[PDB]
């Protein structure tokens, strides 16, 4: 391999000096923004307890106020 | 002979010293965006 060596090594050389450019040339910047997680609850309505205000007497009408 | 001097040439041809890849770069102009009021990503202070 007195012709061979030469070559083959140097293409060898070139491979791996290119495979170390693509990996490390890409690793600058690649974190531009941060996005946070959400996690939010389901809104529905199922069993939603009830609350009734009866108000009743012998009057005729009355004047009420009340806290929804 | 043809064209100017070294230090005028350097002068006017000058680069920008981060790349647009950079995240602080990338931050101000969206600052500067999104508030409507800018669009570089340099700035200088005048002291009184």
């Amino acid at each position: 391999l007195g012709r061979i060596w030469l070559p083959v090594l140097i293409v060898v050389a070139v491979a791996a000096g290119a495979l170390i450019v693509m990996n490390v040339r890409t690793v600058f910047g690649s974190n531009p923004v941060v996005v946070t997680e959400k996690t939010s609850d389901n809104a529905e309505d199922f069993n939603p307890k009830v609350v009734t205000y009866e108000i009743f007497g012998s009057g005729s009408s009355a004047v009420i106020n009340y806290m929804d | 002979t043809v064209v100017p001097t070294l230090d005028e040439v350097g002068e006017m041809r000058a680069v920008s010293m981060a790349p647009n890849d950079a995240p602080s770069t990338l931050a101000i102009k969206r600052v500067g965006q999104v508030f409507e009021e800018y669009d570089t990503s340099s700035s200088v202070m005048i002291v009184l």
